């Protein structure tokens, strides 16, 4: 569930990953850098 | 065994199924319909709750 700031611009996701297993914090990044860079600023 | 006191039934449902998915016997309680193992099983099965 991705949410945007557009008018300083933001980004809010709520994932929910499978039962039974857990991203490592290098993990994270790729949903943050993949919503930060798809989002203009 | 008593390895959770009172679940609610969703909770007892979900670990139905998630028996059912494994093969451990997808038992009820008293009343209560709140899942009952085999004494080995109930370490795996706490696991796959936290799973």
């Amino acid at each position: 569930r991705v949410h945007l700031a557009m008018p300083s611009p933001s980004a809010s996701v709520t994932v929910t990953l499978e039962p039974g297993r857990a991203l490592d914090e290098g993990q994270i990044s790729a949903v943050v850098h993949l919503v930060s860079s798809a989002v203009a600023g | 065994r008593t390895l959770f006191s009172n679940l609610s039934d969703q909770d007892g449902g979900a670990i139905v199924a998630q028996l059912t998915q494994m093969n451990i016997p997808y038992r009820f309680a008293n009343g209560s319909g709140a899942i009952e193992v085999p004494a080995d099983k109930v370490h795996e099965l706490r696991l796959r709750l936290a799973q």
